[PDB]
């Protein structure tokens, strides 16, 4: 399906 | 701010064609930018037609609702259609955000004239997917 | 994930009749939740008519949109009446964008639809404000 392929932690 | 419909939908139709110029002319530089070793990144569209790629608004809660978070820690992994059909789609819902947030005070025969106003307009996903 | 438009709202319903309680039947425990000194809170409405206040998923992006971000920090900062007009308003905004992301292959015809049923129920925000 149509989905992100991955990502990262939210800056902080 | 806007507040009439036709000032919420100018402000809806000059936002739009910043994002469009960003996902399909000027969509290498905005790609580029887009950068996973940076923090994480929103596509904007302002109200003078002009997009931008920036962190995240300084004040929190923001004024106006934020657009997506981080898309560029998801660029590089996945299809590049798909990347841009999946920003355009939270692209197109952040408009919708944005002007409901204007258009908070509208009463309910006034809030769907500005529905059948933006739906005149095909969305980024149409347009990015060429449906 | 819901697809035509009758699983698009009937997911939307669902999402708001959690918050409208939370901002309304419980809202003293909503209030209370949202303490200025935590970390950044959002006010999450989830299909099964459950409401929370979490913080933010922390991989990013997201696969649904977000709701506002850090509505407890502006608590104490204005009148109750007011922090809960504003916290109406985004999630009324929020609501209508999660749909329109399950609907984002829907037709013009089809989404037009889709807010017609979206516009006869009213806004939280009026809800909230006493509007009619």
């Amino acid at each position: 399906i149509l989905a992100w392929g991955r990502g990262g932690t939210r800056s902080n | 701010s806007p507040r009439t419909v036709e000032e919420i939908f100018k402000d809806y139709s000059a936002r739009r064609a910043a994002l469009l110029r960003a996902l399909t002319k000027d969509v290498d530089d905005f790609y580029s930018q887009c950068d996973p070793e940076k923090e994480n990144l929103c596509l904007y569209g302002h109200p003078n037609e002009s997009w931008e790629v920036n962190l995240p608004a300084e004040e929190v809660p923001p004024e106006l609702p934020e657009p997506a978070l981080g898309i560029n820690f998801a660029r590089d992994g996945m299809q590049r259609k798909d990347w841009l059909s999946l920003v355009a789609v939270h692209s197109d819902c952040w408009l919708l955000s944005v002007s409901f947030y204007f258009g908070a005070r509208l009463n309910r025969n006034e809030r769907k004239r500005l529905f059948s106003l933006i739906n005149d307009l095909p969305t980024l996903f149409d347009v990015v997917t060429g449906r």
